[PDB]
Formats: C-alpha cells, structure tokens, sequence
C-alpha cells in the first residue's frame, strides 16, 4: 500500500491484501502458470482428486501390513495411477502419498505433451496450436487444450492430417509428397 | 624421504630404428594416450549425435523452420554471409552501388 | 609521457575526475580556466564540437597533493563533487586547491584557508582566474573571525600539519560544515607527534575525531607516493553517531 | 479476432512487487598495513598501547597481579593500558559479585578510550580496533578471542598464566 | 651463513613490493602519473566497519 | 607383423603369445599367415601404427 | 575435427543440426567490388594484426600459468586437509577416552 | 560518433591490448572494456599507432616473436601432416 514507516509498522505486523493464510502461497496460480492452463476451476478439480488420492493411501496405510487385501489393493491401484502417467514409477508404495502432486497430473496435460514431444517449441504454443486445431489423437482432432493423455495413448499424438502445420515441417526436411495432400 | 640422488637418475628414451627411418617419429607410450584419449573424445561425442538419430520424433515443428532450408541431399545450408541483412541487392540499391 | 602522444581520456568512477588512459595512466581534472598550467604539470587538450572549442584537461600530480594519492590509491567514496561546496583548509599555494576547484566546477565554490601572507599573495592572483576558489587569509584555528565569509560547506578538507589538528577541524565541522557532509582529513605521522610512532597517530586521531561527532568511514595510506601518511575520509554524523 | 490461449490474468508471485518478500528488487582489497612486515609489524615500540578484555581483569584477580606494575614486568618497557567504552559496559554488566573488579577497573592510570558501536559486546569491540590500526596490543584471556587473534598478522597478544603475564607475537620479548 | 641471510633479505624483499605497495625513493624524475596503470573498480581502503 | 618369425612353422611354435608393443598395448599373436613365409596376424587391444615396434618379451 | 557421417547428419533433430557453410566459387559482385587501402594502411593492418596475435598469446601462456600452480596448490592444500582429517579423528578419541 | 573511426578504432584496440605492446613493462590486470563517453586528445606542453610502428625496436620485435609464434603455431599442422606422409611415399 504505502511501504508505511516503522510506528506504522509494529500496529500493522499482520495486515497484508496480498497473501494470506487462507490463499495458501498462491500456490494454485503459481502452477496455473507453469502449465498454462485457461480456466481457474481447473486446479482446484484435479486438487480434489489428487487429495483423494492420499485419503484412500492413508486408511489403507492404516490397515495392518502383513494383510493380503491391502497388499493387493494399493498395487492394485498403481497399476492405474502409472497406465494413466501422474506417477514416475511403480516401485515405491509410498509415492502414492509423496510424488502425487497436482503438477504431476498437470504435466500429462495435452499441450505439456506436446511440449515433451517437442512438437511445439514453448507450452503456450502448444495450446496456440490446439485451439486452432492442429492435433490429433487417432482417428479424431482434440480441440479441449486440457485432455488428460494416457501413457499408453501418448504414442498416438500426431500433427492432424493435411494441416498447414504439418506441411510446413515436411517442408523443411524437403519431403512433402501431395499424392498425401500433405 | 630416505632415497639417494643417484637412485633417481634418469631414464633416456631412445628413438627409432635408423633403418625404419621413413615411418618418421616412434611413439612412446605417453604419445599414444593422446591418441587415444582424442579417439575416445570423438565416439563419446558421435555415439550420442548417432543416439539423437534414433529419436529424431519426426513431428517435430520449431517456429525457426521458416528461414531454414534444406538442400536436395537432405543436409541444411547455411549462408556465408549469415545476416538476415546481407541477402541479395535491391536494383535500387545495384544502382547505387554501380 | 611526451607532447607528441595522443591519449584516451575516460571518466573516472568518481565525478569531475577523468582518467588518461594512454600508453601509460594519467590522473585528470579539467581546465576551467584553458591556456595556463599554474604549476607547470603537462596538461591535455581535446575539441569537441561552430567549430569544435577547445576543452583543456590539467595532469593531476600525485607527488605534489596529498588528496591526489587517495585518488590513485583507491577511496570508496571522495565527498568532493562536480557540484558541492567544499571547505579546504591549509591550501598554500595552488599546488592542489586549483584541482579541488575544477573537480567542483563552475556551480560550487571552494574556500581556501591559508594563514601565511607570501604563500596567501599568490593563491589570491589564482582565484581570479578560477571563480570558484575565494581565498581566506585568516588562521584557520579561529573560525569565528571568517565566520561572514564563508556558508554551510558541503566537506571540509584539512591540509594542516599543525599538531592540533582534530580540535583545527572540530572547530571547522561544528561551525560551518553541512551535516552529513564528509570530512577529509590529511594526517602526517611526523609533524603531529615525532616522538610516538607512526601508526599511533592514525589511531590518536581517529580517536580524537570520533569524540567530535565524526564517524570516519574508510582509511588510505597512500604510502608508494608520499612516505607515512594517512587521508581519512569522515563522515559529520552529529546525531545518531553510532 | 480474439487471441488464442487466453487465461484469466492473476498475480505473480515471483515476479510482482506489491509483495513484501519480493519487495527486496566497486570491489574492496584492504591493504595490507604500511607498518606491517611480513610477520615482524615493525612499528610497535614502546610505549605501548594494551586492549584489555573483562577476562583479562578477571584473572588478574585470582592471580594477584597489578595491572600496571604487573603488565610492565612480562612486557619489561612502559605501557599505557587503556579499556574501550565497550569493555567497562561488560564490567558493570557483570554485576554485584565482580565488583571488585569494576573498582579495580577504573583507576586513573588506567586510560579509557570511548567506540563508535551499537552494542554491549566487547569480544567484536575490540578486534575490530585492531584490524584498522595495529597499533595495539591485546591483552585477553578469552579462547575464542586469542584465536581470533592469532590469525590476525602482527598483532601481540597477551595472556595471563600462573604467576604473571605472557605475550605471544611480540618479536621483541627482550 | 651470510650470504644466505643477505640473498633472503634481498629475495624477501621484493615479495614486500608485491604484497602491499612499500613507499620507494620519492619522485625524483619529471613524470607525473603512473606507470602499470590505474584501476576504477579497486578501492584500497581499510573500511572502518562498525 | 613381419619379419620377427622365419618360418610358418616358427609361429605356430609361438601362437597364443602376449605380444606388446613400444605404445605400450598388449596382444596375442595368433595364426601364421601362409602366402608369405614368414608373417602372422596378430590381435591388439587397439589400433597399431606404422610408426611402432613390436616386442615380444622372452627369456 | 570430427566429421559426422552424413547419414548421421540427415536425421539429426531440428534442435541440433550441424552448420556447415560450404564453400563459395562463383565470384560475389561484393569481392569484386570492395576497396583495399595498400601502402600505408596495409602497414598499419600488419601490424594490428601482429599486436593482437601477441596479447592472445602472452594472456594464454598465463593464463595457463595459473592452471599449472592450480594443480601445485591444490595438492598442498589436500594434503594440509590430511593432517586437519586424521587428526581430528584422534581428539575425539582422546575426548571419549574420558567419557 | 560513426565518423573519424579508423583512426580512432586502431588506437582503442591498441590500448585494450597494451601489455603486448612492450615486454618491459607489464601493466596491471584489468579488462578496459571501451567506455561509453569518451575524447581522444594530445599533451601540449601523429595518433599511438602511427607512433609506435615509426620506432625501430618495437617494430624489430613484433616481427622476430610474430614469426616465433607462428613457428609453434604452424608445428603440428599440416606441413608436417604431409611430410609424413611424404617420406613414406617417397622412397
Ligand atoms: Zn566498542
């Protein structure tokens, strides 16, 4: 507001409009960004999944460890959680607590796919291209921005067929061929 | 520590056979490991410019694929004069310059 | 070193003082007054541009001023100014106080402060070729009877070898000096106490002017140029000394 | 012709400067002293001028020392024994069951020279009056402090043991 | 044992002309400035720290 | 290598042997070569010059 | 230098893909137009040309220099590391033996 | 400005190098990127580079430790690449 001197100061030790307790960090928007990500209700609707995650770890941490339901359930449970990508690796039972962030599953977003394919150069250009529509997965184009990707469907991104983005590429390696219309 | 000046002599090393004299300069051992040390600095950095052959993901598009070309063999030029600046003369500018 | 050779000159990292750097470095402050070296050191000239006029630069001779080796011997910061007042004390001749008046240039003034008459004639026919420098021929141990002459100066500096030096300058601080003005002084080891060492006297009159309401920022010695002395740049606190 | 990728504009954290936390956005080489030598500080002579810690003082005591006529007989030449400003704030600071220590303290032949510092704490007064002369002579019988001191160049130190005074650095022991 | 204490001296010497700048003669010639040349940036200073 | 074995028939008295050289790698040497009467292949660890001497040690 | 195989070089990733500028033959309007000032100026184009050769090289000699007492210091200065290793493992037994 | 630059660009280059200049001399070490402001001018009581080429002991060196350089420069190269490779072909 002011930079309010030092009297001013000792009255107001815990005044701020900026950051509070409440907003945690800011650390919703401060993903929001590293992901580019458009609507705001995005983070908060994985948040709630991701705290799900956690709160079925830990009443199944709290079943008794030599139990042949709850060894099977959990790996049971990685198994999806690591087809689905948010998670590294299947070895360790305790990332189902630690490694599960929100940027975990906000980095098997579409345009970070693409982005970690190097299709497009930066993050936002991903989402630039997506909008356009510029992508594919298979058979149809992907016009959401925010479509979770499998780990076993990130093989089948590709440019979308006959596109002027797709054309420029071959392009430059001097290999376009129109009998493809490419 | 406890070693006489005359245990730590010298040892010469001698050269090549005078007979052998056209396959100029015998190497020595500490003139084969820079041989083979800038051998190992070679594959070490073609191994891996062979590895990012293998995974080259051919959809990749980066925005500078504009003002790149390609030439027919398939490797990239590059011009000598390398400005974006110093292309081709204007025939206003030839009719100056004359 | 000749008057043939031609010589970069760059602006020193304090103001109103310039560097000639040559084959050889040379310290540098610009001729307000062109034609006339007034100690007979080698000076530069330049043009810029009516024809280009000609703007004449003055060696700084460090052998002759005792301000002249702190430059060259590095002092964080000199609280001499192209635009500040500045009190000199002890100016003899033009040896060095024709160089504080053209690093203050034509805005602010100094005064010089000499007691002696044959040394005071010639300082009067200098000050009338550079307006800044107004001479005062009065001791400098009495402030009261120059007290007319001379308003608010923005730092002292103190050229006196007489070995009542701190109570020469407390009497020149508390009286004319702006506050939060530095002060400069110049000691030399044998003309304060020759009997007690050299280092003593750096450490009595730090002492002394810290009883005066003065915290000394830094501390040169100058030593490669003149043999055993000591600027000692100051700072006139006056409130909040610690 | 609205532009793509558009995002609901929000406040930068690492970047903006309303916040207090981001609100924060010529080298120095002292020279070595014109007295010093390589080790010898060939200025020192005597007279001397002698620091004295609130340990120094205190066993002087237990150790049935004068201070001045006993400082003269490890040091064999005259000295001037002077407590900074810093060091008489420890002495009274001590309290009630030190306080023959504070008599002793001040005496008239003891000088005292006063310091520019915002703080009570001696042990930092007094190195720092060392580094920027050289000139003085240490008398302490702190650990921390001779340590501190024997990696300063040049600088004697002086302890107390048994029966009278020691120096450490002073090359001219007799 | 004389040679050796003079040929230390001598050598030890001009490692005090390196570490600090030792005052040398005077200035006896006509030149004025310097010779190895001026720095902007070193402030050789003892700093007084509080 | 030539010239360090006579005979075809020498080498195979020899085969198996840890050759090495003045660069300092080792070897074995392992057939004798035919068409020539006295030469014989000869593995190394790594590239052989021209310019470099073979010594085989022997007591 | 190494020279890459051009199979290699052809499907190599936009990222990297080595610049190798060929040669030019045919003569450019450019080098046949642009002045050479000869005589004097070529004597004062040696020269500069003989100047900055020797300060490249007297700074790499040097330079060098440093790297050479580099690898001196830090070998004293392991070695004075050493002793502060040892013989600090024998205090806290000296320390233990009176607990 | 961009005028009068030659003349100006040879001594500025000669002064952010001049520790080659003498191999007495040995000047501190610094950098001397060229400044912003700056005004070339002369002593009063010909630029350096026309000075300096003018005397014959400079000009005697530069072209004795030029040519010693370029005899270690040259030495591994390629001269000596097909001298190798000349006396095995010779014979
Ligand atoms: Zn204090």
């Amino acid at each position: 507001v002011r930079k309010l001197k030092h009297h001013e100061q000792k009255l107001l030790k815990k005044v701020d409009f900026l950051e509070w307790k409440q907003d945690q960090g800011h650390r919703d928007t401060q993903v929001m960004r590293t992901y580019h990500i458009q609507n705001r209700e995005d983070y908060h609707k994985y948040n709630r999944i991701c705290g799900d995650i956690r709160r079925l770890a830990n009443k199944l941490s709290l079943l008794p460890p030599t139990d042949p339901f709850r060894r099977k359930h959990e790996q049971l449970l990685l198994d999806k959680l690591y087809a689905m990508g948010v998670l590294t690796t299947k070895s360790k039972i305790s990332d189902l607590e630690n490694k599960v962030t929100v940027s975990a599953i906000c980095r098997r977003r579409l345009p970070v796919i693409m982005h970690r394919l190097k299709m497009a150069e930066t993050i936002q250009d991903a989402v630039k291209f997506i909008e356009q529509g510029h992508v594919r997965v298979g058979p149809n184009l992907i016009n959401d921005p925010a479509y979770l990707v499998t780990r076993n469907m990130e093989d089948y991104v590709t440019w979308v067929d006959n596109s002027k983005i797709k054309k420029t590429l071959l392009r430059y390696r001097n290999q376009i061929d129109d009998f493809d219309f490419s | 520590k406890l070693v006489h000046d005359v245990q730590k002599k010298q040892h010469r090393e001698r050269s090549q056979l005078t007979s052998r004299s056209r396959y100029g300069f015998l190497e020595k051992h500490k003139d084969y490991v820079k041989r083979a040390q800038d051998f190992h600095r070679k594959q070490s950095t073609l191994k891996v410019l062979r590895e990012k052959a293998k995974e080259r993901n051919p959809d990749e598009y980066y925005h500078a694929m504009h003002s790149r070309k390609t030439d027919a063999k398939g490797l990239l030029i590059s011009s000598r004069h390398g400005d974006e600046e110093d292309e081709s003369l204007s025939m206003d500018q030839v009719k100056l310059l004359k | 070193a000749r008057g043939g050779a031609k010589v970069v000159i760059e602006p020193h990292r304090h103001a109103g003082v310039y560097i000639a750097r040559g084959k050889e470095d040379l310290l540098v402050t610009k001729n307000m007054a062109p034609g006339e070296s007034v100690y007979g050191e080698k000076r530069i000239s330049v043009e810029e541009p009516v024809p280009p006029t000609k703007v004449e630069y003055r060696v700084w001779n460090p052998f002759r001023s005792k301000l002249a080796a702190g430059i060259m011997g590095g002092l964080d910061e000199l609280f001499i100014a192209p635009g500040k007042k500045v009190l000199y004390l002890g100016a003899a001749s033009g040896t060095s106080v024709s160089h504080v008046s053209d690093v203050v240039g034509p805005e602010g003034v100094v005064y010089a402060v000499e007691f002696s008459h044959r040394p005071g004639r010639e300082l009067i026919s200098m000050a009338k070729k550079r307006p800044n420098i107004i001479p005062i021929i009065e001791d400098a141990r009495h402030p009261q009877k120059y007290r007319m002459l001379i308003g608010m100066v923005d730092c002292v500096f103190a050229d006196v070898a007489q070995p009542d030096q701190a109570r020469i300058i407390a009497l020149n601080s508390h009286m004319f000096l702006k506050d939060q003005g530095g002060v400069v002084i110049s000691i030399k080891a044998n003309c304060i106490d020759s009997t007690v060492d050299a280092e003593t006297v750096f450490a009595r009159e730090v002492q002394k002017l810290r009883e005066e309401r003065i915290k000394p920022l830094e501390q040169l010695t100058l030593e490669p140029y003149e043999r055993d002395h000591c600027i000692v740049v100051g700072r006139y606190m006056r409130s909040g000394l610690k | 012709t609205r532009k793509f990728g558009l995002v609901k504009r929000t406040l930068n954290t690492k970047k903006d400067q309303r916040l207090k936390k981001n609100q924060e956005n010529t080298r120095n080489i002292p020279q070595v002293s014109s007295a010093l030598f390589f080790q010898y500080n060939q200025a020192i002579k005597p007279p001397y001028q002698v620091l004295i810690d609130t340990n120094f003082i205190n066993f002087s005591i237990q150790k049935k020392v004068d201070i001045v006529r006993g400082m003269m007989d490890c040091l064999l030449a005259k000295c001037n024994p002077l407590i900074t400003d810093c060091v008489m704030a420890e002495l009274e600071k001590l309290g009630p069951k030190y306080r023959i220590a504070l008599k002793l303290a001040r005496d008239p032949r003891i000088k005292r020279l006063s310091c520019s510092h915002k703080g009570t704490y001696a042990d930092d007064c007094l190195v720092h009056r060392v580094l920027q002369h050289k000139c003085y002579i240490v008398a302490t019988n702190d650990a921390g402090l001779k340590q501190r001191i024997r990696k300063i160049p040049g600088i004697p130190l002086m302890s107390v043991g048994g029966h009278a005074y020691v120096i450490e650095k002073l090359p001219d022991v007799f | 044992s004389r040679v050796k204490k003079r040929k230390k001296y001598q050598k030890a010497q001009k490692k005090l002309k390196s570490v600090r700048a030792v005052y040398s003669g005077g200035q006896s010639g006509v030149y004025e400035g310097e010779k190895t040349g001026i720095k902007k940036g070193l402030t050789r200073s003892v700093k007084f720290k509080n | 290598i030539k010239d360090m074995f006579s005979s075809a028939m020498e080498v195979a008295r020899f085969e198996g042997a840890q050759i090495k050289t003045v660069s300092g790698i080792r070897g074995e040497i392992k057939r004798a070569l035919s068409k020539p009467e006295g030469h014989y292949r000869a593995a190394f660890e790594d590239k052989i010059l021209m310019s470099d001497i073979v010594i085989l040690r022997s007591w | 230098g190494l020279k890459v195989p051009k199979a290699v070089q052809k499907e190599l990733p936009f990222k990297s893909q080595i610049h190798q500028m060929k040669p030019q033959k045919k003569k450019t309007y450019m080098a046949k137009r642009a002045v050479v000032l000869g005589g004097d100026e070529k004597k004062a184009r040696s020269f500069i040309q003989k100047v900055l050769t020797i300060s490249k090289a007297k700074d790499s000699k040097r330079k060098e220099q440093k790297a050479s007492q580099r690898k001196e210091r830090l070998k004293k200065l392991a070695k004075m590391e050493e002793e502060k290793s040892q013989r600090d493992k024998e205090k806290k037994k000296e320390y233990f033996a009176q607990n | 400005d961009d005028n009068m630059r030659r003349e100006v660009q040879r001594d500025l280059l000669l002064i952010k190098h001049r520790a080659a200049l003498d191999p007495k001399r040995h000047y501190k070490k610094q950098r001397w990127e060229v400044p912003e402001r700056f005004a070339i001018g002369t002593i009063i009581e010909s630029t350096i580079l026309e000075t300096l080429m003018g005397d014959e002991a400079s000009n005697k060196y530069f072209k004795r430790k030029y040519n010693e350089i370029q005899e270690k420069s040259t030495s591994g190269r390629k001269a000596h690449y097909k001298k190798m490779k000349e006396m095995r072909k010779k014979r």
